[PDB]
RNA sequence: CACCCCCGUGCCCAUAGCACUGUGGAACCACCCCACCCCAUGCCGAACUGGGUCGUGAAACACAGCAGCGCCAAUGAUACUCGGACCGCAGGGUCCCGGAAAAGUCGGUCAGCGCGGGGGUU
RNA sequence: UCCCAAAAUGUAACGGAGGCGCCCAAAGGUCACCUCAAGACGGUUGGAAAUCGUCUGUAGAGCGCAAAGGUAGAAGGUGG
């Protein structure tokens, strides 16, 4: 993730491929420009459950994670994202992306699987370990039946920052 | 539809959408690219179509909801009484705001009653999938 | 009478029971509470001021009225008729109506075998229920012969509730098994 | 109608009226208060008519 | 609850009027009896029971007075208005009003 | 039930403002309950108008949200 | 202001407040202590209150730890908009120049300043 | 009285909502003292809601009526 120039304040961001950005943590906090094609290329494949290293010109690669991006409603093209600048070692409350896993009752006999929270956020005091997807195998709940969160297991030493309680995927019945 | 208390009487002004979340709740969407009024006539006609495609299905939210009362007067007359009742309530609708919301289907056959909807509603649209997560 | 009689039972609750660092951390009796309920009949001032005149007549204390509140219902409540008698009592004119309800009161009910264990407050504090007042010998059946009831609320500290099982078992009220 | 009316009040013996009566709705029949005529005393006013 | 004596040190205004204000400790039996100048966040001339009062404990009522108003004549202090606290006025905290215009 | 009512204009508002200099008896805000709080050097009308006692510069006191005030340095 | 710590009373005017919590004890404070009388409860010394030590720091209060709750809250980009100049039949939109939120994310904090009095290391 | 009314005041419409033609011998002066909804457990005939009792409780009440402002140190509730 190649950075030309940061440009300081209300600028030019010409739209020839460059997005505004920053990074943020305790001390440092830089500038602009990235890269239109690059940066979404890069951001579906990375989700924001995972980092890659940017650098503005000359050797200053360094760790950072996509959080909140911002873009152009009455468009689909984003405009803004922000860093987080990543620490190794003291956790950071990451989303994670909540899938399924082979065929239930309802999906074989009757109503639809439904993910009722695309997304949880446990804390996962993790530097580089990630998880990037969460499976949830459901061959096993009827129609009515719903997994909660106190079900949900958790990779590698990662806390919950979610109800135990609350609904994250529901079978649910025709019509 | 219609909503059952308020207040009864409203106005007219216009700006781009404030709160039209992407895709909450479902896995594909259709979204306003103009602004207008949407009846409830014409939400029912979507949902009514969009029904028929997805037989026993039941992937179907309405993220938008008639909620301005709008008041043609009377027939007849010339300007003087006040303003007739409502015939026919509004929700208003800017571009970039989600209306339409399904999961759980193939995308072409999410797609074509996506299509099928567009042909009943008053502005154009277009339907989209993911990406985007806030908060 | 039976102040002492209370303060050498609770120096021995300080001893089988817990280990308090102090005799000031000790469960120990607030007030009792008495509520007389007439709205549940209101007389436009027939009985209602004389269920104050019987229970005065318990106590030694002229009971004070508790006034409805709006709160217009669907019994027809308008707001300011009495619609409950109260008295709340502590020290000397209290102890002598516990040692009298222990005595020729609660013991004498037809059917008696203690009342509702162990389940009052999260915190300590107790609440006795009357069946009907008719448990009295100040008061002769043949007059009102539809006499009613009152309700009784034993005021205690406590931070925990099987903290309770001191205030009735070590004082002399049963409970049941 | 009428409830309150107008009522003069009169000095105990001055003559200034001062006519600001209120209701006929609880005072049934009592209309009694102090200030001063003439004399610079406050002094005693029915108010009777 | 307790709402008495933030009404009297409300209802006594700071200074709209110059005077000083005096306020009573009467809850225990180690009553402190102060004069304030409230434009300036300055404390003038206490008066305390603090330091026995010859094992008075009620009865220093007159004792603290007169201690004040002659804590208080010997600095040029004679506008006075008397800080009730939480507490009445009739007997305890009542002698050292009598006391203190005693001998102001 | 055609309600064509309506309700003479009220000329409430702040009248006086900060840093002018102002006398005694002046009308210094006008407003419904307190608003602006009566505040020392400053009196308040018996329809809640705060109005000057003493002479001089004026107020600027505004922390409180609800509670805000009024005042003349002599 | 030699260092602490306690009682009263102010400025500030949730970055100082709550909860979980630990310390405190006859120096101060507080509960318990008895009340025919001063005084008092629309019943009750629970409160006001009038006479006092022990007893206990249990309760409340004081002070520490603490960032789970609140409260404060950037930078960046926006939203809007003074003035300048335009597009569309219209609903509505754009460009230049400055001004610029709200919410959110980074983070920040379980305060800071007085005055008088009391007892301490004797 | 409140929108409209374009963050000063003002501003039309056979525009959109709603009140007044009174009350109060105390709902006034002052002096003193209390603090409200609402919910949860538990309680005599009442039990969704009488009444008591504990805990929560910037307020979710109340203020003679319409609304708006304001109000917890009270204008609210109570006595001399
Ligand atoms: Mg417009
Ligand atoms: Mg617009
Ligand atoms: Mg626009
Ligand atoms: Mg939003
Ligand atoms: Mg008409
Ligand atoms: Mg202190
Ligand atoms: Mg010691
Ligand atoms: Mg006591
Ligand atoms: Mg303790
Ligand atoms: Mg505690
Ligand atoms: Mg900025
Ligand atoms: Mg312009
Ligand atoms: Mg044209
Ligand atoms: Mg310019
Ligand atoms: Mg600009
Ligand atoms: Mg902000
Ligand atoms: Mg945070
Ligand atoms: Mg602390
Ligand atoms: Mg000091
Ligand atoms: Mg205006
Ligand atoms: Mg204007
Ligand atoms: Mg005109
Ligand atoms: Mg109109
Ligand atoms: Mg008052």
């Amino acid at each position: 993730m190649e950075l030309t120039a940061k440009p300081r304040t209300p600028k030019q961001k010409l739209d020839e491929s460059m997005i505004a950005a920053v990074a943020y943590n305790k001390e440092n906090n830089v500038s602009f420009a990235l890269d239109r094609k690059a940066f979404d290329r890069a951001f579906r494949q990375q989700s924001t459950t995972g980092l890659f290293d940017i650098t503005v010109e000359g050797g200053e690669t360094f760790p950072a994670l996509v959080k909140a991006v911002q873009m152009d409603k009455r468009k689909r093209a984003p405009i803004h994202v922000d860093f987080y600048m990543v620490t190794y070692g003291e956790p950071v409350e990451v989303s994670v992306p909540v899938h399924t896993t082979g065929r239930s009752q309802g999906e074989v006999q009757g109503g639809l699987v439904d993910i009722v929270v695309h997304n949880l956020q446990i804390v996962a005091p993790g530097p580089r370990r990630i998880p990037q997807e969460l499976v949830v195998d459901v061959t096993k709940m009827n129609i009515g039946d719903h997994i909660t969160a106190g079900d949900i297991k958790l990779p590698e030493g990662c806390t919950l920052a979610a109800d135990p309680e609350l609904t994250v995927v529901s079978v649910l019945p025709p019509r | 539809k219609r909503t059952k208390f308020r207040k009864q009487f409203r106005g007219r002004m216009t700006g781009d959408a404030k709160g039209g979340d992407y895709v909450a709740f479902g896995d594909y969407g259709l979204i306003a690219m103009e602004p207008a009024w949407i009846k409830s006539n014409q939400i029912e006609a979507c949902r009514i179509v969009m029904s028929r495609h997805f037989r026993r299905g039941g992937k179907i939210y309405i993220r938008i909801f008639p909620d301005k009362p709008v008041t043609k007067k009377p027939a007849e007359t010339r300007m003087g009484k006040g303003k007739g009742a409502v015939e026919y309530w509004v929700s208003v609708v800017k571009p970039g705001r989600v209306m339409f919301e399904v999961a759980g289907v193939t995308e072409e056959q999410a797609k074509e009653a996506f299509r099928l909807a567009g042909h009943k509603l008053p502005i154009q649209t277009k339907m989209v999938k993911r990406e985007v997560y806030d908060e | 009478q039976l102040k002492t009689k209370y303060n050498d039972q609770v120096r021995p609750a300080l001893m089988q029971q817990f280990g308090y660092s102090s005799v000031m951390a000790v469960p120990r009796i607030e007030k009792i509470v008495v509520n007389e309920g007439l709205g549940s009949s209101k007389e436009d001032s027939k009985a209602i001021d004389k269920a104050a005149k019987e229970l005065a007549l318990i106590t030694l204390q002229k009971p004070i009225i508790t006034k409805a509140k709006k709160s217009i219902s669907n019994f027809k409540l308008r707001q300011g008729m009495p619609v409950g008698i109260k008295v709340t009592l502590r020290g000397e004119r209290m102890y002598v109506f516990l040692e009298k309800l222990i005595n020729i009161g609660l013991p004498r009910i037809r059917d008696f075998r203690g009342i509702n264990p162990n389940a009052f407050d999260g915190r300590g504090n107790y609440n006795l229920g009357i069946k009907e007042q008719l448990i009295f010998p100040e008061i002769t059946y043949d007059m009102v012969d539809k006499t009613r009831g009152m309700d009784i609320t034993i005021v205690t500290t406590a931070k925990t509730d099987e903290e309770a099982r001191a205030l009735l078992q070590s004082m002399g009220l049963p409970f049941r098994k | 109608p009428r409830i309150i009316v107008k009522m003069e009040s009169s000095a105990g013996t001055g003559f200034y009226y001062t006519t600001t009566k209120n209701r006929r709705n609880t005072q049934a029949k009592l209309e009694l208060k102090k200030y001063d005529p003439v004399a610079k005393k406050h002094v005693v006013f029915r108010e009777k008519k | 609850r307790r709402k008495l004596r933030t009404r009297r040190k409300v209802r006594t205004t700071t200074a709209a009027s110059g005077r000083l204000r005096l306020s009573v400790y009467r809850s225990s039996k180690h009553i402190y009896a102060q004069i304030i100048d409230d434009s300036r966040g300055q404390t003038l001339a206490a008066a305390s029971s603090a330091a026995l009062k010859s094992g008075n404990k009620t009865d220093t009522a007159a004792a603290v007075g007169k201690a004040l108003a002659a804590a208080a004549a010997e600095k040029g202090i004679k506008q006075v208005v008397f800080d009730r606290g939480s507490y009445k006025y009739h007997g305890r905290v009542k002698a050292l009003a009598d006391a203190a215009r005693e001998g102001g | 039930s055609k309600n064509g009512r309506d309700s003479n204009p009220k000329y409430l508002g702040v009248k006086k403002f900060g840093g002018e200099v102002v006398k005694a008896g002046n009308i210094l805000v006008r407003q419904r309950g307190t608003k602006f709080k009566a505040g020392q050097g400053v009196g308040m009308g018996r329809d809640h108008t705060l109005f000057a006692l003493s002479d001089g510069k004026v107020v600027f006191i505004n922390k409180g949200k609800g509670a805000r005030f009024i005042s003349i340095e002599a």
